[PDB]
RNA sequence: UUGAGCCUUGAUGUGUAGGAUAGGUGGGAGGCUUUGAAGUGUGGACGCCAGUCUGCAUGGAGCCGACCUUGAAAUACCACC
């Protein structure tokens, strides 16, 4: 509290044209502080974290850490090379000690042979001693084993490309945490993680010693890990002390006050306009000073914007009473099997929430359902009146080299969505992408806008069978409620995979819960009465965690 | 009991000098043991930085008071030299693995000037315990018979802690205080010669003089 | 005026730079061209910077 | 009545396996208690809940080292924490 671990004095940032993502930000973070970073999508939280981590440099103002603290930055989406396995990916982050052991082999060669035995070896071994002493050195195997067991990492020899999403994010988290930092900046740490891993992560962060700055959209995780909240409304960060519940009321009151002040400013502007339009009435003044003071009163106002509250899911073709029936489904990859002895039939106008632990067959189910894999048993019969639209976890297919118009529309001013046709500009603007925004490069974009454009790109086939694979990844709560509304008037059928119990509680009509040993429970109803069914077939047990450690 | 007595007997809130309490420490012969010396050294220096780690050896006129055993686990004639000049046991390169697995104990590190078919276990077997002969510290040298000085000088491994703490023996208290002085000067000389380039504040912070069950009086 | 001024630093290690403009909206990529460096009298690749 | 220090003094630190809450190298072997037990009650804080730490009592004395079945070893003062 006496000193600070990071400081920023009047840090501004300008994007193309003239928009101030950040301006006049003067904040200092003390050691032992945990800070949440709330705000709308597009506010600039990721930009601020990049500036804090040092990758972003072209700014205005001062930004400074203390002169030796170790910084660990986790971005919006990590980049991994698919060729590596888990062991190779981890050894890429602990390469230096492995290199030191290889140099031990080299030195043992030079010392077993009388050439270069002492003349060019003693001064060279300074680093060889230093790396092994500073790090764990020969303790690397056991420390890595303990870390993998504590994170529940996948097997050491699994290909990254064949790894799932949650496992991929866990591998990225391990690579981050091996290089023990003191400053810890995380951009949506709980993105593809399940409840168990989220609980472990929040407990670890609460028990942490250094300082943490986390971009969050989960109120519960924020309230369980953070001490205070940065806001970043529009170029202005508002450090608020307290919890989420009070900050919500503070934000609503602030918005109401700004609305009132804007209305008063409009009143004054129109009154002074009605004065300006008057005459002179003789050889009198008309008041050049008043004229200048009126012209100064056009300081412009930034509309809150983003604030998505409506989404467009196009209508599909008329759907019959045989939608999807699977009978005796079975799948395995080698010895480990995902699904076995699974069967169900889906009626009309249903939303099916699919839940389970990380890496359990949820995405493989969709790959089967839409012609991409092959079950070990078979008999996944679709209907004859079914048109399928799919949305997957990773936004990798599209290229980061096209504007939003050229990507979604394909360069055509008319867009025939299913049956009818709509102008491409209007269709893309229905997803909160106005005329100015329709020129932005996809690589020059935010995470939430990336997800929105993914949805708008793949929902244009007009089919009445939605297969959504975690579409609530990096969407703010306003767009989340927009999707919650838009998913209820859509007359077709939807199957949504999501780890957000609160999101699925609103819209789920059927449940697909995964369990151990390849059990895929099918239940009819929402979570509220699913809990009652469980309490009818009740089993009581509360010993959930282990919560061990990372290192000794 | 007498531990509670020495609690009040030592008042380390007050600063002494380099030899102001040697008599008061010799007054701690009441404890039933041979009461070896385990002086502790703390400096003003960072130790997390990788480059500032210190490792080496030194000598003292009276010896450490312990029998340093540096077995000749080498090839050639270093084992023969040690067998008459201070070799705990002779181990050929075709038997070093067995000689380590069975009885690898030794007061000092192993000896291998040129017969170095393996550094030892490749996995901290020969380097984890600190048995790797590092010429940069002083373990390696071109003198075959010079390894006798390892047992004839009480050369000590300059182990480094995560907070730069050095614990070393000074020729157990059987040697008089006027003999402890000529070891104190030597250890300070070696400590200055082991100074890192990156320094700040005061180059030495605090030294604690004590015995095994004794109390740590400040040096200042 | 939507184009902002940018400078093409010299990668030859010397301090020398040209100055041009670039629409950071349509082209967010980093420019690089082989231009002339009078300090070294050789053609070296210049990369953009603030 | 309180905050921030700053010196001490205690108290704490539970991956898989081994005796089992099992921090960094000591220096090293036995110190320790009987100034009254290993145990049985007895109030508190922690807990990952098996326990250690402790006020506590008519009563009251051998526990741990010693042997490593481990990546690391035996809650054995003081260590500059
Ligand atoms: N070259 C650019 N042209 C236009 N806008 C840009 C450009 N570069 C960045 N931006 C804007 O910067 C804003 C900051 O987004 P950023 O990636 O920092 O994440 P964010 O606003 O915190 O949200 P999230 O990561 O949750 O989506 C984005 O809304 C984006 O539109
Ligand atoms: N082609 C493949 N080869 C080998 N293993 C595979 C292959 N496809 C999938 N797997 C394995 O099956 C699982 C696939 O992940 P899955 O789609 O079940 O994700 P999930 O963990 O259920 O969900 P989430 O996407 O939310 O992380 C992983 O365990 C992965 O190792
Ligand atoms: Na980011
Ligand atoms: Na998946």
């Amino acid at each position: 509290m006496a000193q600070f671990v990071y400081t920023m004095h009047r840090v501004g940032k300008v994007v193309p044209p003239k928009r101030h993502i950040l301006k006049n930000i003067s904040l200092s973070f003390f050691p032992g502080a945990k800070i949440g970073v709330l705000g709308l999508n597009g506010a600039g939280k990721s930009t601020l974290l990049r500036i804090m981590a040092g990758i972003d440099k072209d700014i205005e103002g001062e930004a400074r850490p203390q002169p030796d603290i170790k910084i660990g930055y986790l971005p919006q989406e990590p980049q991994l090379n698919p060729e590596h396995t888990v062991r190779e990916s981890i050894e890429e982050a602990v390469s230096e000690v492995v290199n030191a052991l290889k140099r031990l082999d080299e030195v043992y060669a030079l010392y077993a042979d009388p050439d270069a035995d002492f003349d060019k070896l003693a001064a060279e071994q300074g680093r060889l001693e230093e790396i092994i002493q500073a790090h764990d050195g020969h303790n690397l195997n056991v420390q890595l084993e303990r870390a993998a067991d504590a994170l529940r990492l996948p097997d050491w020899d699994a290909k990254i490309a064949n790894l799932s999403g949650g496992e991929r994010r866990r591998v990225a988290l391990c690579r981050l945490l091996l290089e023990k930092p003191d400053m810890l900046l995380l951009d949506q740490p709980t993105n593809h993680l399940d409840a168990e891993s989220v609980a472990w992560l929040e407990r670890f962060l609460h028990d942490f010693e250094g300082t943490v700055v986390a971009i969050t959209h989960d109120r519960y995780f924020l309230d369980n890990v953070a001490g205070w909240i940065l806001e970043l409304d529009r170029g202005e960060g508002i450090p608020w002390e307290g919890n989420y519940s009070s900050w919500l009321e503070q934000k609503d009151q602030r918005l109401a006050q700004e609305a009132s002040q804007e209305a008063a400013r409009r009143k004054s502007i129109e009154k002074e306009l009605e004065w300006v339009r008057q005459g002179t009435k003789g050889r009198q003044s008309k008041g050049k000073a008043r004229l200048a003071r009126f012209e100064e009163l056009n300081s412009t106002e930034y509309q809150k914007r983003n604030e998505t509250n409506e989404l467009f899911i196009p209508p599909g073709p008329r759907l019959g009473d045989k939608v999807l029936e699977v009978s005796n489904l079975r799948k395995s990859y080698g010895d480990r099997l995902l699904i076995d002895s699974l069967s169900f039939s889906i009626p009309k106008g249903a939303i099916v929430g699919i839940i389970g632990p990380n890496g359990a067959g949820k995405s493989t189910l969709f790959r089967m359902i839409s012609g991409q894999e092959q079950p070990d048993s078979g008999t996944i019969t679709l209907g004859e009146t079914v048109k399928l639209a799919s949305v997957d976890q990773f936004r990798d297919s599209m290229d980061n080299s096209k504007t939003v118009w050229e990507e979604v529309s394909g360069g055509l001013d008319i867009m025939k969505i299913g049956n009818t046709e709509m102008p491409s500009r209007a269709y893309v603007g229905r997803f909160n992408f106005k005329g100015v925004d329709q020129g932005k490069r996809v690589g020059e974009l935010s995470g939430g806008e990336r997800g929105r454009l993914h949805l708008a790109k793949l929902l244009q086939v007009g089919g009445n069978m939605l297969l959504l694979d975690q579409p609530t990844n990096d969407l703010d709560i306003e767009t989340l409620r927009a999707l919650e509304n838009a998913l209820l008037e859509f007359p077709g059928c939807a199957m949504v995979i999501s780890h957000d119990r609160w999101f699925l509680d609103r819209i789920a009509t059927h449940i697909l819960d995964y369990q151990d040993e390849g059990k895929v429970e099918f239940f009819e109803g929402n979570f509220t009465e699913y809990e009652e069914y469980k309490k009818r077939t009740l089993g009581a047990d509360a010993l959930e965690p282990k919560r061990i450690k990372y290192k000794r | 009991k007498r531990m509670r007595v020495i609690r009040e007997k030592v008042d380390a809130t007050k600063q002494y000098d380099i030899n102001e309490a040697i008599a008061l420490l010799k007054e701690l012969a009441t404890a039933k043991f041979v009461e070896s010396v385990d002086v502790a050294v703390n400096l003003g220096i960072d130790a997390r930085k990788s480059d500032q780690n210190v490792r080496g050896a030194t000598v003292l006129p009276h010896g450490t008071g312990r029998s340093v055993r540096v077995a000749v686990f080498t090839q050639g004639a270093n084992a023969e030299a040690a067998k008459a000049a201070g070799a705990e046991l002779v181990g050929m390169e075709d038997l070093a693995d067995q000689i380590k697995k069975g009885e690898m104990n030794f007061d000092v590190v192993i000896a291998s000037p040129d017969a170095m078919r393996v550094v030892g276990q490749l996995g901290q077997v020969l380097g984890p315990r600190g048995l790797m002969p590092n010429p940069k510290v002083g373990t390696v040298t071109p003198n075959v018979a010079e390894a006798v000085k390892n047992a004839k000088a009480g050369q000590v491994r300059y182990r480094n802690d995560k907070n730069g703490i050095i614990h070393t023996t000074i020729g157990k208290v059987d040697f008089d205080a006027d003999k402890l002085k000529e070891n104190l000067e030597a250890l300070l000389v070696a400590l200055k010669k082991a100074k890192p380039t990156q320094a700040k504040g005061v180059y030495i912070k605090k030294v604690s003089i004590s015995t095994t069950m004794g109390a740590g009086v400040a040096v200042d | 005026g939507i184009r902002e001024k940018i400078k093409l630093v010299s990668s030859a290690g010397t301090g020398h730079f040209y100055t041009t403009t670039k629409n950071k909206r349509t082209k967010p990529e980093k420019l690089e061209l082989k231009k002339f460096d009078p300090v070294v009298r050789q053609h070296v690749i210049y990369k953009e910077a603030k």
